[PDB]
C-alpha cells in the first residue's frame, strides 16, 4: 500500500528483513 | 481542355491547356482564428485587388536562358495591392499565375514553369557575398538570365539557371507545383496556391514569401519568319490581406 | 505504413487505355504497373517505415567541431570557445535540412568530449557548456561572470564521465525553422538564413583551474532531429558547400563538377 | 536502491540509437503547428515525383539544360537505338534524379520504376517509337528486334503529350543493392519504330525530354549517408 | 540485480535539469506557511504592473528622476514630435522597467502591451495630444500625419487623469525575439494635436509621466540569464 | 496556466469609454487590448508555464567557488575551508532573489568537484564536505575530530566519482527566507539580512592522507530552488553588487553608471 | 494516477516529501 | 497499454513531453 | 532517478551472454523467410543422419 | 504472462523488436 | 506473491532458472 505520511507507494526489495535499516515510527 | 477564369474583376482562358494542379491540393484561403498572430480585423480588399494583374512582356529566342521573379515584390505596382502590401507592416496571399505562350502548330520548344518557394539564391561571384535587395526585388521588370557584363556582381546573384541559381539540379525542379508550356501540349500553362509561410502572416517588402521561374528547357524553333515569341505572366493574388498600416513603405 | 499487393493483371487491349499522359499538366505520369504488364498476384509487402521522416531526419549525426587549447600565459582569458547554432556547416545532416522549405522537430543533442594531450599526464579535467540564447551575456573569459548559470542551459562533463546528452525541444518564435527564407531582416542585408535563423550560439570552457597540463580538448557535437515534420520538398544540394548561411556554391578559382559524370555516347548504357 | 547489474552496450553513443533523454529547457513551450501547406510523412511521396533524367550526360551538353534532351533525325530511314540507359537506381545518370538521390542515401531498394516520355517536336510531326527494357545477364541491345524480345512499348504518339511505362520488379532478390559494383539491373533502350516523319520546310529536327518517378510498387531500405555527395574541408560560413 | 544498460546524457549535472534527490537532513521537517501577504505564483503578475519609463535617458536627467519625465511647452503652436521610442521589450529605455527586465530575462515574447500616460501639468490647463504606434518595416514618422496613418489616439484630457493606449501585437511570427540586433519591432511616437493651452500666469510648462505593462495577451519563453545586469570580479562580502 | 483567447473587437464609440484612468489610484492602467483595436478573434494560446516560479527560480546555478591548495608543509593542518552559507555573492541567482521580501523553497544543491594538478600526477583523491549549521564546532584543522561527523550533513567524493548532489529542505526558523530585513539583531549591528540569515557554512577537507602531488581543488557549488513559495515581489538590482548581505552599491573611486543608456535627444528612437 | 497535462504514469519514491524538489501548477 | 506492431508494454517516464523524442506512425 | 545499487558482474562482456541490446539500425525491415525447404530446429536431426565411418583409417 | 519452462514473468522493454535477439523454442 | 517470512514482494527476472542461485527453505 502507499506510505502513510504521504501521496506515493514504496516498499522493500532487498532479500533478509534486518538488512533494510529504516523503520516506521 | 478548356478552360475560363475569374478572379476579382478580370478573367482568363486558354482552350489548349490541362489544368493546374492546385499546388499541394489546397484551394486558397483567409488566415484561421486558430492560426493568426496579428490582432486586428485585416484588410480585406477582395475584388479590388484578388484580381488579375500582368507583367511587361518578356520574349524568347532559341538563344534565350531563363527569367524568374519573387512575390510579391514582382507585383508592388499593381495599384490596389501593391499600395496596400507598401502601407502594411505584413499581409499574406496566394496567387493564381497563367502563363501566355501561343505558337503555330509549326513551332517546337518547351519551357518548365515552377512555382518555387524561398529560392533563396546563390551569389554570383565567390567567398563571402550575398545578394544585394536591388536585384533579389527586382519588381514586375523580374530577371531574366544573360551572358554578360551585369555590374556589381559581387552583389549579383548567379545566372546559372540548370543549377537552379542555387546549385540544386535542374530537372529535380519537378518537386515543386509545376507545369510545361509545351508547344504541341499546350498553348498556355497555369498554377494556383494558397499562402504559405512558416509564419501566418509576413513582411511582404521584405520577404519573397513565393517566387515563379520559368526556364527553356527545350530550344525555341520554327522555320517561320516569326523567329522569336513573347510570353507574358498574369497574377491574380488570392485572399489577400494587410495588417499594421501606417505610412507608405520606401 | 506498407505498399498494397499487386493483384494479377490479364492480358489484354481496349480503347480505353491510360499508359498516355499530359505530364506538363505537372501531375505525376500514368500511375499503375498493372497496365502493362499481365502480372501473377504477389503479396508486395516490404515496409516504407525506414523510409518515414521519423527515421530518415531521425538518425543522429556530428554537427559542428569544439577544438580548444588550454592557454596557460593566461588561462583565465582564453580557454572558452563560442559557436553559432546552425545546421549549415556538415554536409550530410545540412542535406537532410537542405531538402524542405520548413522544418520542426525535438532534438537529442549529444557530446563527444575528447581531451588530447600536449604532455606525459591530463590529471582529472572538467569543462562546461552553455546555450547561449541571443541577448544571453556571452562569456569573454574563462573566469567570466557568465560562466553562473542561474536559468540558462549550461551542462557539465569530466574525464572518464559517459558522453552527456540532453533533448532540446523545437526552438522557433515561427512554426517551424526556415531551411530557406527569401529576403531580409528589414534594413535589407544578411539575405536568407542569416535573418530568420538567429538561434544564439554554444558555449564552451574549461572548469579545472589553471593546471601544468598542455592539452587540447574536441567536442564533436551531435544531433538528431525526432518529433519530426516537414514542410514542401525542395530539390537536393548539386555541389560542394560554401558559406553556411548562403547557397553559394560558384567556388573561388573552381568550376562546377556536379555530381553528374558525363560518357562517351548517349546510345552507351 | 533496486539490486541491479550492468550490460554491454551501455556508456556508449551511437549516432542511430533509439531513447527517451532528459530536457535541457524544461517548462518550454513549442510555437503551434499552423496549417503550413506541403505536408510530408515519408521519402516514398518524393519518389511518386517524376524528375528529369540528365539523360544526354556528356561534354557538349552538361553545362545546360541540354543533358536533360534528345535530339531526333526526321531525315533517318532506319529501325536503329536512339539512346539506352542502366536502371540500377544509383548509376549514373539516374542517380542524378530526385529518385536517383534518395536511393543513394540508401542501402536497398525494390519495386518498380515509372519512366516517361514527351514528344517534344512540332505538333505537325508524327512518329512512333520504341521503349524498351532488358532484363539482364545480357549485353545491352544492338538491334530493334533484339529490344521487342524484350518487354516493351511502342508509343502511339497520338494528341496525347506524353507515353509512360514500368521496367517491371524482376529481381531474384526482394531487394536489389542501391548502388552496384561489379553487378546489374538491366538497360532502357530507345528505338526508331517507325522514322520521325516532320511534314515540309519544319524543323528538320526533334526534342525528347524523359522522366522517371518511384512507382506504387517502389520501397527502400538501410538509408546510408548518401554516396552522390562529397564534401573537402571544412564548411566556410 | 535487474539487468539494465545506461544510455548517454548519464553521469553529467545540467543546470537546468529535472529530478527526484535523495535528502541530506532526513527526518527533518520545515516551518509552517503562515498567510503572509503577497502571494505569487508566476511573473506574468509583476508585467501586469504599470512601471514608468525613463522615457528621458539623455545626461541631463539620468542621476535623477527627471528621465522618468517630460516636459511640454504651451508657447508652441505646432503640430510637431514631443518625443519616439523603439517597442521591442528589451531595447533601451523599456529594458530598465521592470516588464523590460522580466523580458530581459527571456529569449522570447508575444502579446501586445498597454501604455499609459498622465496629463501631470496644471489642473487648470488644457490640451489633447496624440500617441502612437509605428508598424515596422519602416522609418519613425516626421510628421504628426504619418502617425495619424499609424494605429493611434487621441487623448481627451478631461477630468479623468491618464490616457492608456495599447501597441497592438503585429509580429509575423507567434513570438518575437526579446533582444533585437539587426531587427526591428517598431516605434512609439508622441505628438501635439492640439497646441498645449494653459490659462494666463500660469507656470510655462507642463510635466508628462509614462507607464507601461504586459497586457492580458502578454507572454514569455526561453528564460536566460539576463542582458541587463553585470558582474565584474567577485561580489565582496 | 494560459492566457484567454482574444474576440474579435466590433468597431464603435460611445459614451461608455474605459480607455481613461486614474494611474494615481495605484491600481494597474485601463486593462483591455479590445478596447483600442476592432480585433479579429484569434486563439491566443501561449503558455505562461516557462513563467512560472517552479521555473524561473526552479533552475539551477552556480552560488560560491570553493578554491583550495593542497599545502604540504602542515598537510594535516591546512587542507580545509568554510564558507557562509548565502545567496548574496554570485548576480544571477542573487537577482532571482533580489526580486521579493521573502522566500522558501527547497533545494536541490549540486557539487562541480574539480582537481587541477601543479604535479606530473594526482593519483586517488577523497574529498570531505559537511554542512556546519551554526553551533556546530568548526573544524579548525585538515586532522580535526570535527570531521567526525555522527549528525551533521556530510558528503564524500573522490576522483572518477559522479557530481554529488542533495535536496536539502527549506530551513528557517522562520516560514520564509529573508531576501532582505530592516533592523538589526536587538543590541544594534550587522543592519539587515546579517541579522536574519545566519545559515552557518559549508566546509570542504581533503580526506586522502598526506601524499606528493600538489594540487588544487576547486568546488563550484550550485543550487536550484524547488518547490518553491515567494513573497511580495521588489525592484530588481540596478547595479553592480559589492557587500553581500548589504545592498550597499557606491562603489570606492567609482561612479553609478545604471543598466539605463542614453540617447542625444529623446525625439530620436 | 497519470500525468494530467500528458500519456503516462510516473510517481514519487525517493523517502521524504520534501526531497522531491518537483512541484505541479 | 501494449505496443501495437508488436507483442509488449512500455510507456514514457521522463517529465516533459518534448524531451521523449520518439514517435509513433 | 530510482535508487539503485550495483552488483558484480556488471561492466563484463560474455561471449555466452543473454539479454536484449538496443538496435544498430532501427525503423529497418528484413527481407520475408520464404519457405526454403530444408528446414532444421536442433542439432539432433543432424544426428539422426547416418554417416560412413572412415572405418579403414591407414596410410593405404 | 509468466514464463511457460518456469514460476516468474519477464518481457521486453528495448524498442523494436528484432533488436531483441532472445527467442523461444 | 509475497516473501512467506515477510512483507514484501519480489521475484526472479534472470532468464535461466539454474542461474538464480539463491533458494527458500
Amino acid at each position: 500500500a502507499q506510505v502513510s505520511r504521504q501521496n506515493y507507494f514504496n516498499i522493500n526489495y532487498f532479500k533478509d528483513a534486518a538488512s533494510n535499516g529504516a523503520s516506521k515510527l | 481542355r478548356i478552360i475560363q477564369i475569374t478572379r476579382g474583376d478580370s478573367t482568363i482562358t486558354s482552350q489548349d491547356v490541362a489544368n493546374a494542379i492546385v499546388a499541394y491540393g489546397v484551394w486558397p484561403h483567409y488566415l484561421s482564428s486558430k492560426d493568426a498572430s496579428a490582432i486586428d480585423k485585416p484588410s480585406q480588399p477582395d475584388t479590388s485587388s484578388n484580381r488579375f494583374y500582368t507583367l511587361r512582356s518578356v520574349t524568347w529566342s532559341s538563344s534565350s536562358k531563363g527569367w524568374w521573379w519573387k512575390l510579391p515584390d514582382a507585383l508592388k505596382d499593381m495599384g490596389i495591392f501593391g499600395e496596400n502590401m507598401f502601407y502594411h507592416y505584413l499581409g499574406r496571399s496566394g496567387y493564381t499565375i497563367h502563363v501566355q505562350c501561343n505558337a503555330s502548330k509549326f513551332h517546337q520548344g518547351t519551357l518548365i514553369v515552377a512555382l518555387i518557394p524561398e529560392h533563396q539564391i546563390a551569389s554570383a561571384l565567390h567567398g563571402n557575398v550575398n545578394v544585394g535587395y536591388n536585384y533579389t526585388h527586382p519588381g514586375e521588370t523580374g530577371r531574366e538570365v544573360k551572358a554578360e557584363t551585369r555590374l556589381n556582381p559581387d552583389l549579383q546573384p548567379t545566372e546559372e539557371y540548370w543549377l537552379n541559381f542555387d546549385g540544386t539540379l535542374l530537372g529535380n525542379i519537378t518537386i515543386f507545383p509545376h507545369q510545361f508550356i509545351n508547344l504541341r501540349s499546350n498553348n498556355s500553362a497555369t498554377i494556383i496556391a494558397p499562402y504559405v509561410n512558416a509564419v501566418p502572416m509576413d513582411s511582404m517588402r521584405s520577404h519573397n514569401n513565393w517566387s515563379l521561374v520559368i526556364i527553356p528547357i527545350c530550344p525555341l524553333e520554327t522555320s517561320s519568319a516569326i523567329n522569336t515569341i513573347p510570353i507574358t505572366i498574369s497574377i491574380s493574388p488570392m485572399c489577400a490581406e494587410f495588417s499594421g498600416a501606417r505610412a507608405k513603405r520606401q | 505504413l506498407v505498399v498494397p499487393n499487386i493483384n494479377s493483371s490479364n492480358p489484354t487491349t481496349s480503347n480505353s487505355a491510360p499508359a498516355l499522359d499530359a505530364a506538363e499538366t505537372g501531375h505525376t505520369s500514368s500511375v499503375q504497373p498493372e497496365d502493362v504488364i499481365e502480372t501473377r498476384y504477389v503479396q508486395t509487402s516490404q515496409t516504407r517505415d525506414e523510409m518515414s521522416l521519423e527515421s530518415f531526419l531521425g538518425r543522429s549525426g556530428c554537427i559542428h567541431e569544439s577544438k580548444l587549447e588550454v592557454t596557460l600565459a593566461n588561462y583565465n582569458k582564453e580557454n572558452f570557445t563560442v559557436w553559432a547554432i546552425n545546421l549549415q556547416e556538415m554536409a550530410q545532416i545540412r542535406r537532410k535540412f537542405e531538402l524542405f522549405t520548413y522544418t520542426r522537430f525535438d532534438s537529442e543533442i549529444t557530446l563527444v568530449p575528447c581531451i588530447s594531450a600536449l604532455s606525459q599526464d591530463i590529471g582529472h579535467i572538467t569543462m562546461q557548456y552553455m546555450y547561449v540564447p541571443p541577448g544571453a551575456p556571452v562569456p569573454n573569459s574563462r573566469d567570466d561572470y557568465a560562466w553562473q548559470s542561474g536559468t540558462n542551459a549550461s551542462v557539465f562533463w569530466q574525464h572518464g564521465q559517459a558522453y552527456p546528452r540532453f533533448s532540446l525541444p523545437f526552438l522557433s518564435v515561427a512554426s517551424a525553422y526556415y531551411m530557406f527564407y527569401d529576403g531580409y531582416d528589414e534594413q535589407d542585408q544578411n539575405y536568407g538564413t542569416a535573418n530568420t535563423n538567429n538561434m544564439g550560439s554554444l558555449c564552451s570552457r574549461i572548469v579545472t583551474e589553471k593546471h601544468i597540463h598542455k592539452v587540447h580538448i574536441m567536442t564533436r557535437i551531435y544531433h538528431k532531429a525526432k518529433h519530426v515534420k516537414a514542410w514542401c520538398p525542395r530539390p537536393p544540394r548539386a555541389l560542394e558547400y560554401t558559406r553556411a548561411h548562403r547557397t553559394n556554391f560558384k567556388i573561388e578559382d573552381r568550376s562546377i563538377q556536379t555530381a553528374i559524370v558525363t560518357r562517351p555516347i548517349i546510345t552507351t548504357a | 536502491g533496486l539490486p541491479v547489474f550492468i550490460t554491454p552496450g551501455s556508456g556508449q553513443f551511437l549516432t542511430t540509437d533509439d531513447f527517451q533523454s532528459p530536457c535541457a529547457l524544461p517548462w518550454y513551450h513549442p510555437t503551434k503547428e499552423i496549417s503550413i501547406p506541403g505536408e510530408v510523412k515519408n521519402l516514398v511521396e518524393i519518389c511518386q515525383v517524376d524528375s528529369l533524367v540528365p539523360i544526354n550526360n556528356t561534354d557538349t551538353y552538361i553545362n545546360s539544360e541540354n543533358m536533360y534532351s534528345v535530339v531526333l533525325q526526321s531525315s533517318i530511314n532506319a529501325p536503329d537505338k536512339i539512346f539506352s540507359i542502366r536502371t540500377d537506381v544509383a548509376s549514373q545518370p539516374l542517380a542524378t534524379t530526385l529518385i536517383g538521390e534518395i536511393s543513394s542515401y540508401f542501402t536497398h531498394w525494390t519495386g518498380s520504376l515509372r519512366f516517361s516520355f514527351m514528344f517534344c517536336g512540332t505538333a505537325n510531326t508524327t512518329v512512333k517509337l520504341l521503349l524498351a527494357y532488358t532484363p539482364p545477364g545480357i549485353a545491352e541491345p544492338t538491334t530493334r528486334k533484339d529490344a521487342m524480345l524484350g518487354t516493351h512499348v511502342i508509343w502511339d504518339v497520338g494528341l496525347q503529350s506524353t507515353i509512360s511505362m514500368v521496367v517491371p520488379w524482376i529481381s531474384a532478390s526482394h531487394y536489389r543493392n542501391t548502388s552496384p559494383g561489379r553487378s546489374t539491373s538491366g538497360y532502357i533502350t530507345c528505338w526508331y519504330q517507325t522514322r520521325l516523319v516532320i511534314p515540309p520546310q519544319t524543323p528538320p529536327t526533334a526534342r525528347l525530354l524523359c522522366f522517371v518517378s518511384g512507382c506504387k510498387d517502389f520501397c527502400l531500405r538501410m538509408a546510408r549517408d548518401t554516396n552522390l555527395h562529397l564534401q573537402s574541408g571544412a564548411i566556410a560560413q
